[PDB]
RNA sequence: GGUUGCUCGACUGUGAGGGGACCUACCCACUGUGGAAACACCACAGGAACUUCCAACCUUCGGGUGGCGAGGUAGGGCAGAAGAGUGACC
């Protein structure tokens, strides 16, 4: 199927500020479906947010946002919107978009979700990572250290994604600076060390930062 | 007034091939307007049971919903390992709609000891005045593991931070990265840096270590 | 003067279990299914049950058919009837 939902319009926002999330629909028209926004603070749960009813435009809102958020829809653009005003910290979440299924098929289940956009309400400014290499020493391990960035998220691929297997990228933890630091590691057989180039590709879109750090063995 | 969806347990460890039962209890009647979702880390939620017993299109027969009054229960006959995820009940009998606090499910495999390595701070970093020492506990189970940094045989306290992978659903195992961080000056004040792992798969606390400067 | 017919007719009544089912059009509702559909809009089906009725239709006079939103507006119907006429009789 082509059924797809494409959130966008997220990011870092100062407290008290505003934002208009967008959700483009593919492979179905949203005119015949009920459309809901659902948000998830980090490592917390799913919270229902708003929803708009087909044919009537009747809108319903979770009570923690009522009168600061505003769900809505342009049929023609096959796009659903959510205007957030007077934002606060606890508004921080991934904001997901979901199609309520067709009744004859999936009841009031939400049958198609987007991948969610990330909304980061905080007054602290952006700052991209410094990326340091983790030198290795029949297998041993090597990686990159993605240090002191903000906000989430960053992304690591090794060798432009060519090296997918054996890799563990750890979740960012929160440095008491308030910045995020995390590290990525892959294990490889020790033979390849001399002959195999090992680059980690780090992207931090909030800052428009792209780093590629070649990870080589101990120099001596 | 809002309908409360009160789910339990908060969390569930169980063996592959076990039966796992998650229950949600609606503070009011919600007829059969209850839907169950599987959410793996970082992905969207996926629909499992709509209308409280109706198996969604393409969901494996080992899942099933069950209404009994204001009590809804999602039921896996026999875990597969892929079935690692957080599960949520939802009610859409009335607006505002409402979800359970969720239930985090964990695979259960034999013990695996952690592969351990230690990383001394990169030469670029030490130029910039920072010094981070990284210790890796790789592909192990169960996750309950103790790490201890010792600098020149002194136990450290409150300058390391660790983080863990989720359960590699193929692997059903974990990986940990503990990170000692010092000023460059505090780093140049000591020779030996060590990382002491205590894990159930180890019969003896494994220490990987390095000296400052050794090539 | 009565008495009784006949015609016109102000106007009123259509009355709920020891007792109320007349018709139509719009309006307004309630319930349930279905419409790509939790509300809204639309289509359709229905207003507890037991009774009660026949304003309606058919009748071999045995009976039969069809029929309920106790809402509102309007026009009718069926009933009464101030009142006029107008006969017959006494």
């Amino acid at each position: 199927s082509e059924v797809q939902l494409v959130e966008s319009g997220g990011g870092l926002v100062q407290p008290g500020g505003s934002l208009r999330l967008s959700c483009a629909a593919s492979g179905f028209y949203i005119s015949y479906s009920s459309i809901h926004w659902v948000r998830q603070a980090p490592g917390k749960g799913l919270e229902w947010v708003a929803s708009i009813s087909p044919y009537s435009g009747s809108t319903y809102y979770a009570d923690s946002v009522k009168g600061r958020f505003t769900i809505s829809a342009d049929t023609s653009k096959n796009t659903a919107y959510l205007q957030m005003n007077s934002l606060r910290a606890e508004d921080t979440a991934v904001y997901y978009c979901a199609r309520q299924g067709y009744r004859r098929r999936s009841g009031r289940g939400f049958d198609y979700w987007g991948q969610g956009t990330l909304v980061t309400v905080s007054s602290a400014s952006t700052k991209g990572p410094s990326v340091f290499p983790l030198a290795p020493s029949g297998t041993a391990a090597l990686g990159c250290l993605v240090k002191d960035y903000f906000p989430e998220p960053v992304t690591v691929s090794w060798n432009s994604g060519a090296l997918t297997s054996g890799v563990h990228t750890f979740p960012a933890v929160l440095q008491s600076s308030g910045l995020y630091s995390l590290s990525s590691v892959v294990t490889v057989p020790s033979s390849s060390l001399g002959t195999q180039t090992y680059i980690c590709n780090v992207n931090h879109k909030p800052s428009n930062t792209k780093v590629d750090k070649k990870v080589e063995p101990k120099s001596c | 007034s809002d309908i409360q969806m009160t789910q339990s347990p908060s969390s569930l460890s169980a063996s592959v091939g076990d039966r796992v039962t998650i229950t949600c209890r609606a503070s009011q009647s919600v007829s059969s307007a209850v839907a169950w979702y599987q959410q793996k880390p970082g992905k969207a939620p996926k629909l499992l049971i709509y209308s409280a017993s109706s198996l969604y299109s393409g969901v494996p027969s080992r899942f099933s919903g069950s209404r009994s009054g204001t009590d809804f229960t999602l039921t896996i006959s026999s875990l597969q390992p892929e079935d690692f995820a957080t599960y949520y009940c939802q009610q859409s009998y009335s607006f505002p709609s409402t979800f359970g606090q969720g239930t985090k499910v964990e695979i259960k495999r034999t013990v695996a000891a952690p592969s351990v390595f230690i990383f001394p701070p990169s030469d670029e970093q030490l130029k910039s005045g920072t010094a981070s020492v990284v210790c890796l506990l790789n592909n192990f189970y169960p996750r309950e593991a103790k790490v201890q940094w010792k600098v020149d045989n002194a136990l450290q306290s409150g300058n390391s931070q660790e983080s863990v992978t989720e359960q590699d659903s193929k692997d059903s195992t974990y990986s940990l990265s503990s990170t000692l961080t010092l000023s460059k000056a505090d780093y140049e004040k000591h020779k030996v840096y060590a990382c002491e792992v205590t894990h159930q798969g180890l019969s003896s606390p494994v220490t990987k270590s390095f000296n400052r400067g050794e090539c």
